[PDB]
RNA sequence: CUUAUUCAAUGAAGCGGAGCUGGAAUUCAUUUUCCACGUUCUAGCAUUCAAGGUCCCAUUCGGGGCUGAUCCGGGUUGAA
RNA sequence: UUUUAUGCAGGCCACCAUCGAAAGGGAAUCCGGUUAAGAUUCCGGAACCUGGAUAUGGAUUCUUCACGGUAACGUAACUGAAUGUGGAGACGUCGGCGCGAGCCCUGGGAGGAGUUAUCUUUUCUUCUUAACAGCUUAUCACCCCGGAAUUGGUUUAUCCG
RNA sequence: AGGAAACUCUGGUGGAGGCUCGUAGCGGUUCUGACGUGCAAAUCGAUCGUCGAAUUUGGGUAUAGGGGCGAAAGACUAAU
């Protein structure tokens, strides 16, 4: 499932977290897809939503919270936002 | 070290009031001192100020409940059935 | 009550005009053991404030006499 | 002190941004992007009304 | 005799409720023409506790859609409303907690609280903490709703008459005892002069109509008709049945 | 029945009726009636007889009327 | 209207009296000296506010209503009516922690006084600097960078990311 | 630190309590002391109660006589 291949994403592919490295990401083109936590500020979720318009990028939108994306990714602290600038081995790209 | 076995908070309250009344008032104090979740952003920072002001010093946000507790099960029984007679007058 | 330092300032002050009165004040002081030095102070009063041009050069506050008007009523002490 | 307010000058008394002495400057930054993004919703929203009820 | 401190407390001297630390009444909006053909938008800015009360306070804010200003009102919070919230209030409004609904609009089995008694009174019913109202059937032709308070009763209101959905807030709050004559000091201090209370029996009879005797017995029976009068009304007043219940209020 | 009486609000603001403009209605002939008749991810903001459009004036610095905002009745609105 | 009153073209707004604290709120002063008896009130000196006329200088401008800074923000100033919004005024109590003021303890040195059969580089005493003004100085907060598990920072008190 | 785990204990910090000792203070138990034609139209002394509070208090303010106030003694309401 999904925390399986976020994991996988961890191992193979490459990431930033948190809105300023995200949004710097995004400024840079570089990303491809964002997951976004539920827990979140309407306006920076808003923000990234005009962000990744402007980038083309793709966003997904998470059915947890910062603590729940945080085990996910197997970090130990709070993460609204996660940027995907490649998986390598992973479907996530391609699935939703 | 270990200090009480079990009056706990009620240890200030001392040899006064009765050990029922005591443990009615420990469990309260519990619940009421306790730290709390805010939901908007997942952190351990909501206390109560006052009786139903429940309040989070990182997010700065305040919600209205239960003065020892911050959601009490009547009013969570009422969020449900409002959510589940609200999707079906939309539906 | 307020210092000063810049002399051509303290000169168009000599002449803003309300101003009336000067004062030259010596002081005996000391930079170091073998030279203590004269603090010249030189306060002059208007209307508001009085201007405290702050001098330690004996020959700069000669000069600065010998440049003032007459008629300004001064107190040597 | 207020009437001390009003002795000094504006300098004093507030900063030279929009919203200079009344409201956190982070709090500016917060409601300039709300205002900017939420007509722009409410822009797409209208256009997409519109449409919607053009076909329809 | 004498008078009596019942007899008393109506001139209200001392009786009367104390005052400097409320925010003013708690009250709904006027039903002008929105809340009766449309709805509004307003914003919980802050929540207070008031003083006295036992719920806290919204510090709600709308816009007069008359001026260019905007008019603060003062709400009871139910739980689950937060500050910086969006409170839709009228007829065209949401089955969300907040909002002002009329029970008209309503369907069965919902909660609300803040209930009007008459469209127009703005504020009545179950106003207190952790006090809810439900709604029980319409007979929209003869617009008339059937209710339940929470002493059980079922009352028939209107249908404009508004009300806020949710449950009042403070819940749980008698849960707790207090334990010290001085909890129930301040408390009773910042509503009202009206403890301690002292017992007639232990007064004397000029003072009290239990007073007097060599041992402290009231004498004669304290179940007092309704239709007594202003100096004999102390004790079980209209009562139907006395001592312990075992069972059920049976309604 | 409302008007007398009584209750309550309100800075007495959007009452009532009819009507456009749409949806349904089966129209059994043309509409039979019913629903709406500018707002809901977000702690922003909304003010200068409203901008526009339109007809005039004396164009000039500008000025005024209709619409924008349907019309009629002047019962403030409900209760009883 | 410059015959003139304030009629008069205009639009705004909507307390709804008043009284009420010499300890609540509150615009603005300090030192020295002075009398038989007064004093922040007098004298001398140095200041501050309010109200009202107000002129010179300075700043801005021919891109008409300033510029510098990534930002936090800075400056001698550097248009702004109606109306609206916000803030100060404006606020509990207790604990301990830090910081400051004055005091207390104290060393040296410069003066004065005391003791001294004996001993006492000795005991006592003066060595001060106000309001206000300028320059400068801070805990908390805030901004820039950069991206943290090997988890870290840190308070007396465990809170933060 | 122990324990297989469940979970138990140890030392520290910390500084709660209508807690306690106890001064100021509010009071007023006993001496049934002194005085008892007083210092006094209710005091003096020692002993005592309590001392961060249901505390003590100033000033303003309200309640007026078959009325008021009363944690209630028929207490207080200007030596009443
Ligand atoms: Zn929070
Ligand atoms: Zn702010």
């Amino acid at each position: 499932s999904i925390n399986q291949k976020l994991a996988l994403v961890i191992k193979s592919g490459k990431y930033t977290l948190g809105y300023k490295s995200t949004v710097k990401s995004l400024r840079q083109g570089k990303s491809k897809l964002i997951i976004i936590a539920a827990n979140t500020p309407v306006l920076r979720k808003s923000e990234l939503e005009y962000y990744a318009m402007l980038s083309k990028t793709k966003v997904y939108y998470f059915q947890g919270g910062n603590n729940e994306l945080g085990t996910a990714v197997g970090k130990l602290f709070r993460v609204g936002v996660v940027s995907i600038l490649e998986a390598g081995d992973s479907d996530i790209l391609t699935t939703l | 070290a270990k200090r009480t076995k079990k009056v706990g908070i009620t240890g200030k309250y001392g040899v006064r009031y009765g050990s029922s009344l005591r443990r009615q008032v420990k469990k309260l104090e519990i619940q009421q001192h306790a730290r709390y979740d805010c939901s908007f952003c997942g952190k351990k920072t909501v206390k109560r100020g006052a009786a139903g002001i429940w309040t989070c010093s990182c997010c700065k946000k305040t919600v209205a409940g239960g003065a020892y507790t911050v959601s009490t099960a009547a009013a969570a029984t009422v969020r449900s059935t409002i959510r589940r007679l609200r999707e079906m007058v939309e539906a | 009550a307020r210092e000063i330092t810049d002399i051509k300032q303290f000169l168009e002050l000599t002449r803003r005009a309300d101003v009336k009165t000067a004062t030259v004040k010596i002081n005996k002081k000391l930079n170091k053991a073998g030279k203590p030095f004269r603090q010249t102070k030189f306060k002059v009063r208007g209307s508001s404030s009085l201007y405290t041009l702050v001098i330690n050069d004996a020959g700069k506050a000669k000069k600065l006499i010998q440049s003032l008007p007459p008629t300004l009523k001064v107190n040597r002490l | 002190r207020p009437r001390q307010y009003a002795t000094v000058s504006k300098t004093h008394k507030t900063v030279s941004r929009a919203y200079g002495g009344s409201r956190c400057a982070n709090c500016v930054k917060e409601r300039i992007i709300r205002a900017f993004l939420i007509e722009e919703q409410k822009i797409v929203k209208k256009v997409v009304k519109e449409q919607t009820e053009a076909a329809k | 005799g004498r008078v009596i401190r019942n007899q008393r407390k109506g001139a209200g001297s001392i009786f009367t409720s104390h005052t400097r630390l409320r925010q003013g009444a708690a009250k709904l909006r006027t039903l002008d023409y929105a809340e009766r053909h449309g709805y509004i938008r307003g914003i919980v800015k802050q929540i207070v506790h008031d003083s006295g009360r036992g719920a806290p306070l919204a510090k709600v804010v709308f816009r007069d859609p008359y001026k260019y200003r905007l008019r603060e009102e003062i709400f009871i919070a139910n739980e689950g409303v937060h500050t910086g919230q969006f409170i839709y209030a009228g007829k065209k409004a949401s089955l969300n907690v907040g909002n002002v609904l009329p029970l008209g609009s309503v369907p069965e089995g919902t909660i609300v609280s803040n209930v009007e008694e008459k469209p127009g009174d703005r504020g009545a019913l179950a106003r207190a903490s952790g006090n809810y109202v439900i709604i029980i059937g319409h007979n929209p032709d003869e617009n008339k709703t059937r209710v339940r308070l929470p002493s059980g009763a079922k009352k028939v209101i209107s249908s404009d008459a508004r009300g806020v959905i949710g449950v009042i807030a403070g819940g749980g709050r008698v849960d707790k005892p207090l334990l010290k004559a001085g909890r129930a000091f301040h408390k009773y201090r910042l509503k009202r002069n009206s403890w301690p209370k002292t017992r007639g029996v232990a007064m004397n009879p000029v003072d009290h109509p239990h007073g007097g005797g060599n041992h402290q017995h009231i004498g004669k029976a304290s179940t007092i008709s309704r239709g007594a009068v202003s100096g004999q009304k102390a004790g079980l007043i209209a009562a139907r049945r006395t001592g312990l219940l075992r069972g059920s209020q049976k309604t």
